[PDB]
């Protein structure tokens, strides 16, 4: 506790003998030493950060067609069209 | 000869030259350096408390970075991180001809 | 009319080549920015502990700058960043679409990674060196028998 | 006093704090990331005309 | 000569293409002025101070 040091949860189970042992998810801290006695360690760990997974898109079937956004794809069969008629209207021109 | 030691060892040892080790696969276990005493003397609740500062005020790792990071010595280490050369050689290319 | 065509497809296909080449060179996401250390500086995505948590105690006693200046943070983070338990801090960081960073242990995020919808993600080292050990009462005759 | 603290560079700790450790508006940032592709056609128009 | 002129062509367009999407956006910059000198010049643009 603040300026009382009441040790709450389980740490007062064992500091006020209400409990007997403590077989638990519990860091060994350095202030938890001067209240409570310890074991050895068994797992060690540290602080990790946890944060989302930022969802991230997949290809498509044709994914090869996208480095060429999807109205020049448009664009170019239009304008392939027409050049090819223009010279096939020159082609045919009364050759006098 | 293969040869037997600890993961503290095997990554300094990989840091001398010539490099010549490499380190295989991950450890076998999980084993820890502790500070010895006489068994029942009267030192050990003021050392084994005084770790515990240091741990927690992390000046191991400091001199962890001190005696084998601050000293990271032969090449890739350093070299790995760096950039490459070019203009292709014929044995890149010798296969194509046969 | 046919060097035009020529000159066309001359210049449309060869750039498009430089653009196909680009996408077989990466498709990394970053993940904004680990180690984290803009938690110290941006002030964008807040960042909290668990409630009597050892870690929450520790950036109180941590004298390193940035976990100063985290702690700093924490301190004035308006509102509580700080959660009572664990699973609270988990969905509150699911619904805070990347705005609520929070830190938990490493065994706690790699279990909670294999977990579905895997939503979350661990970035990053850890930060210390720490570990589980088990507590009795101090002067019970169980230390020596149980720590053997 | 002044000489000390510049000697000691606290200044500097302090022109990072109140300069750089709040650079806040992106391109101090984002100028040093990467980039995006596929392009678009207001880069290609005028090989049209 | 073409046996000069496509091995003249061959090592230009590719030098040509050595990428272009990389010159296709640059979206560089305009900035008028830097050592102002046209505050003095121009009747334009004005300036003050505190
Ligand atoms: N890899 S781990 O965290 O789960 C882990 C961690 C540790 C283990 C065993 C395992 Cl499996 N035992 C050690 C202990 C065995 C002896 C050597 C080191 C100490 C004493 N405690 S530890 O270093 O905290
Ligand atoms: N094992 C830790 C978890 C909380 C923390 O890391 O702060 C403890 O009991 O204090």
């Amino acid at each position: 506790d603040a300026d009382t040091k009441i040790w709450n949860g389980m740490v007062g189970e064992l500091v006020y003998g209400k409990a007997d042992i403590a077989i638990a998810p519990l860091t060994i801290t350095l202030v938890r030493e001067e209240v409570i006695d310890f074991s050895k360690p068994f797992m060690s760990l540290g602080i990790s950060i946890m944060i989302k997974k930022p969802q991230k898109s997949k290809p498509g079937v044709f994914s090869f067609l996208d480095p060429l956004a999807y109205e020049i794809w448009m664009c170019i069969v239009f304008a392939y069209i027409g050049v090819s008629v223009v010279l096939f209207l020159v082609s045919r021109f009364s050759p006098y | 000869y293969a040869y037997l030691l600890e993961s503290t060892m095997n990554e300094y040892i990989e840091q001398r030259k010539p490099c010549d080790t490499m380190k295989v696969g991950g450890n076998l276990d999980s084993k820890g350096y502790g500070i010895a005493t006489p068994k029942g003397s009267s030192l050990g609740t003021p050392v084994n408390l005084a770790v515990l500062k240091l741990s927690e005020q992390g000046v191991l790792d400091k001199l962890k970075n001190k005696w084998w990071y601050d000293k990271g010595e032969c090449g890739a280490k350093d070299s790995g991180s760096k950039e490459k050369t070019s203009a292709l050689s014929l044995s890149n290319v010798a296969g194509v001809f046969y | 009319v046919g060097g035009v065509w020529w000159f066309f497809t001359l210049i449309i296909i060869s750039s498009y080549t430089a653009n196909l080449a680009a996408f077989l060179t990466v498709e990394r996401m970053v993940s904004p920015i680990e180690s984290a250390e803009d938690l110290s500086k941006q002030t964008e995505i807040a960042y909290g502990t668990l409630d009597s948590g050892s870690t929450k105690e520790f950036f109180r006693r941590s004298k390193i700058a940035v976990f100063d200046k985290m702690w700093t943070y924490m301190r004035s983070a308006e509102p509580s960043v700080f959660v009572r338990t664990t699973a609270e801090g988990v969905a509150r960081v699911r619904k805070s679409k990347g705005k609520y960073a929070y830190l938990l242990e490493s065994t706690m995020n790699e279990y909670i990674e294999q977990r579905k919808p895997c939503d979350t993600m661990k970035v990053g080292g850890n930060l210390d060196s720490k570990g589980y050990g088990i507590a009795t009462p101090k002067g019970s005759s169980l230390g020596t028998p149980v720590n053997l």
